[PDB]
DNA sequence: GGGACAAAGGGCTTTCAGAGGAAACCCATCCG
């Protein structure tokens, strides 16, 4: 039920990854994971040509599999065995690519750092599920990938309804008066 | 504590709204912070903290889909279907009026200061924008914490930033606390190996994600202590006031 | 062979600002008044090619607008322009090729393109569509504390003017390595009472509205790049279509779906590289690519 | 084939203004006043076809009216009106289907356009049912310094006349080709003390008020669009049904439910493509295209 | 002249996938 569908995304040069800077620019590759920040409730990404995979029998990709009832932590400990975890954990790559991306001088000390800043794909997900539930109507809403939104990541590709940001519109000084 | 210096009403166009990809709106501390950097490092003058107050602000476009800028072809990969409507890479923009303090270490003397900083001023940007016009600045002596307070109100008017803290993280405190999270320092995860596409070949690089934490909007004349309205660079590559988390 | 880098990147010589919209007299210019928006709904038919059976229904649609009241009869559009120089500093790499396309250059003649810049704003092809129905466009511009005024007509066939060379001077000097000057531009028109104005447009999502006007706290305004796409249109330089248009890299223009300066060895990056590589180009080329890398943007791939 | 493009528009060349309405008296047309709304509050039965149970209970509404002052007979509706030429020149794309329609068509006779486009202003068209009640209605046209004087009835079945025709001489110029040209247009009544006038109403969601109209700053006016709308009811050149309609593909009056040109063989869309497409067109189907292309609209998909 | 590699460019393209969803906030002082 969940071996078949690992094989399915080892056969494509499929990546796991929690950030990325992919979701910045739709022409960057670069994907990273990060072991610390796995917890029980933890959202991951991944990311094949194209998206295509192979449905299940009632339908579904790896991305909400994964992220359905945390089968992901019940997979990475190893409570499924260890035939599912080493073939999981064999996937969790790095791969470096910084065109197109915004570097930044940081202070550290005495002297600089350049720093590459580059998104997390749990906060997205995470955020978005947990705050469309709670009615909290001010925040903005941006769509990803485009006319054709299959080719950027699996969270863009199953989420067209758009994921949500933060307004950080502060108050303004109000004229003709006082303050 | 000694010279502070101050620019009010700057009018600045075309902002890059967006400062992270949950992040929309005013630019995060850190923005503010690397620009007093620049002007300590190209004109030669110490600076030890920065504050900034939103007198006006306001995103391109409606209350939700704020907007999206038409791209053009400048890369070296096309030239036959380069003729029609490029894709997006969305990049949100605002418009917005600020005003400046900085804390300054200089005592040689009074009026040379005015002018150093008008010279960097109109050739400078934040976030991007294009600074379209500014007020002559002025500089203010504080000898002590009694007359912080009117150095403090020579800022009139305008609105400031000040640090409450995360209690357990933003997704959950902005519903339940009603605040608003911000950037204030980045983390680093991984070392850059190839140092060829780098801008700089001799600092070291580095892959980081922003850290966030919880602001809140403030009067000026309603400030308890000046002290928790200026930032500047901390420890472990993160931005703090000096009075640490504002209490009432 | 001298292989151009990944990513090169620079800066853009050329700041604009926010056009502000007024309505005044042709007699009393002194004091200004705000221009609004405003929102009203409109009704009538559908018309859209491909569907006949569906053309007895109506159709109900809410948009903005922009006119003058009716008690003035010109319309003031001031804005504020910045010329800087330091040109050929790359922001993103460059340490041989970027050095030998400088010497490769420098020996353009900046002059033709600073009086082109300010021709486009001193004839008043920086204002668009409200240039129509006007019978008097008046100009005031101010630098260094020296006003001039234009009346100038034939925005098109760029023609020799005694007052816009002292201007167009100052603007070549700041080209080739100076510091900043600022420009303070007016434009006066006489529409007439109650007069349409149209202002910038934005692309924006579906909402309540169908065609939503750029507005600054309530008052009409214009965006930055379209008052700066219309200073750079001075690409007359190519082998036909006269009424140039703007300088880019594969210089196209996707309104009317043509792109000039196609895969006939005519292009930004031919042009580069064969600059730096030995044989140099002729005049039209240099001042050509001088004033697309006077544009800033990022070139790679 | 020369298939058409799939973004082409064009602009509007005909601008009229909002009208304001005045009470003056026919032999002291010189002072002006302004006619204000108001609101009102009244009774009624209800009278609902298929409910003849709740026939015996009350109604109350609340409306917007607009009637002359007692001591004042005369209704005056001024406005202007703006015509501009570049015809048969697209906005948005357009490099080879609007040069191919261009020369298939600026042979037609552009004197007819002209003369109708005057007629229907000067015969008193753009002022709706306000012209019923009454005995006398005048004309004043202003261009050029040149006064003229209408008294002219028989709104439909346009006629010689030789005071429209040298306006429409002017026009006619204009439209083939030219800047603009501006008329001031008044009209004034003889409804009679205390009659009421018909201004424009708003389309408005639920709300508490059953019938509001559109004023500026209190004083009633119309809507521009609705004035220019009786200003090209010029579409005679169909098959039957005289008392034409105004210029629209698709051509169809939502307000009789009807429409004509309809999916037989007679459409803006199928004529401008046959036109290019070998085969050129007559005198009345040019004059359409002609009089479709100078009002805007999209035409592609 | 034939074989291999890389880059640039175009075109034959074309492969890939897919319907959620509901609502106007933060906040009152210096100065002539």
């Amino acid at each position: 039920m969940i071996k078949e569908m690992i094989e399915d995304f080892i056969s494509k040069g499929g990546l796991i990854f929690t950030h990325s800077g992919r979701y910045t620019n739709t022409n960057n590759s670069c994907f990273i994971f990060n072991k610390n920040d796995i917890g029980v409730d933890t959202k991951v990404d991944m990311y094949t040509p194209k998206s295509a995979g192979i449905k299940n029998e009632e339908g579904e990709n790896l991305w909400q599999v994964l992220n359905k009832a945390n089968m992901f932590y019940r997979i990475y400990s190893g409570e499924l065995g260890e035939e599912l975890q080493y073939l999981l954990k064999s996937c969790c790559t790095a791969k470096e690519d910084v065109t197109t991306l915004p570097q930044i001088y940081f202070k550290n000390g005495e002297g600089y750092d350049i720093l590459v800043p580059i998104g997390n794909a749990h906060n997205l997900i995470s955020g978005t599920e947990y705050l469309w539930e709670h009615k909290y109507y001010n925040t903005f809403t941006q769509k990803l990938g485009g006319s054709n939104p299959q080719n950027c990541t699996h969270a863009c590709n199953k989420m067209r309804g758009g994921f949500k940001q933060f307004n950080c519109t502060p108050p303004q000084v109000e004229d003709n008066y006082n303050a | 504590m000694r010279k502070f210096i101050i620019v009010k009403n700057v009018k600045v166009d075309g902002i890059n709204a967006k400062s992270s990809d949950i992040t929309v709106g005013m630019p995060p501390a850190t923005t503010f912070c690397g620009l007093g950097e620049t002007m300590s490092i190209k004109t030669g003058i110490v600076v030890k903290a920065v504050s900034y107050g939103s007198v006006k602000f306001e995103v391109r476009g409606s209350r939700f889909n704020t907007s999206v800028t038409k791209f053009a072809w400048q890369d070296r990969g096309n030239g036959g279907k380069a003729n029609n409507n490029s894709p997006i890479q969305p990049k949100p923009l605002a418009d917005g009026v600020f005003t400046l303090c900085f804390e300054v270490e200089w005592e040689d003397c009074a009026e040379v200061l005015v002018d150093k900083v008008t010279n960097f001023i109109n050739t400078a940007r934040i976030a991007g924008g294009t600074i379209a016009s500014f007020n002559k600045p002025f500089v203010k002596v504080a000898k002590d914490a009694e007359e912080l307070a009117s150095v403090k109100n020579a800022m009139m008017p305008c609105y400031v930033v000040v640090d409450c803290g995360v209690e357990v993280n933003i997704f959950e405190d902005a519903v339940n606390r009603k605040l608003q999270p911000m950037v204030n320092g980045y983390k680093k995860l991984e070392k850059i190996v190839d140092n060829k596409h780098m801008r700089d070949k001799f600092t070291p690089a580095y892959l980081a994600t922003p850290t966030y934490t919880m602001i809140g909007y403030k009067m000026v004349s309603n400030v308890d202590n000046f002290d928790q309205a200026l930032w500047q660079y901390g420890e472990n590559t993160k931005v703090k006031t000096i009075g640490g988390i504002y209490n009432d | 062979k001298l292989k151009a880098p990944a990513v090169l990147a620079y800066s853009r010589k050329i700041n604009p600002t926010n056009a502000l919209m007024f309505a005044v007299n042709w007699s009393d210019r002194d004091n200004t008044t705000a221009v609004m928006v405003g929102t009203k709904t409109v009704a009538g038919t559908q018309s859209v090619r491909g569907n006949p059976n569906d053309a007895d229904k109506g159709n109900i649609q809410t948009v903005n607008f922009a006119n003058l009241p009716h008690n003035k009869n010109t319309l003031l559009v001031k804005y504020n322009v910045k010329f800087v120089g330091d040109v050929f500093k790359a922001e993103l790499g460059g340490g041989e090729y970027s050095n030998t396309l400088q010497t490769a250059l420098e020996n353009t003649d900046f002059g033709t393109l600073a009086y082109r810049y300010v021709y486009n704003i001193a004839a008043g092809r920086t204002l668009w569509r409200n240039r129509v129905g006007a019978e008097s466009i008046e100009t005031v511009i101010t630098v260094n504390d020296q006003t001039f005024t234009f009346s100038d007509l034939l925005v098109n066939e760029f023609d020799e003017d005694v007052d816009v060379a002292e201007i167009a001077d100052m603007v070549a000097g700041v080209l080739s390595g100076e510091g900043f000057v600022t420009l303070k531009v007016e434009h006066y028109m006489l529409l007439g009472e109650g007069s349409e104005v149209f202002p910038s447009q934005e692309f924006v999502e579906n909402s309540k509205l169908s065609k939503q006007l750029f507005d600054l706290n309530g008052q009409a305004a214009m965006h930055d790049q379209k008052i700066g796409n219309a200073i750079r249109t001075i690409d007359t330089w190519y082998e036909d279509a006269t009424t140039p248009i703007a300088v880019e890299p594969y210089g196209s223009v996707v309104r009317n779906g043509v792109a000039y300066r196609a895969g006939n060895k005519t292009d930004l990056f031919t042009l580069m590289d064969g600059a730096v590589n030995g044989k140099s180009l002729t005049e039209e080329d240099q001042m050509f690519v001088t004033a697309n890398l006077i544009r800033g943007g990022v070139f790679g791939g």
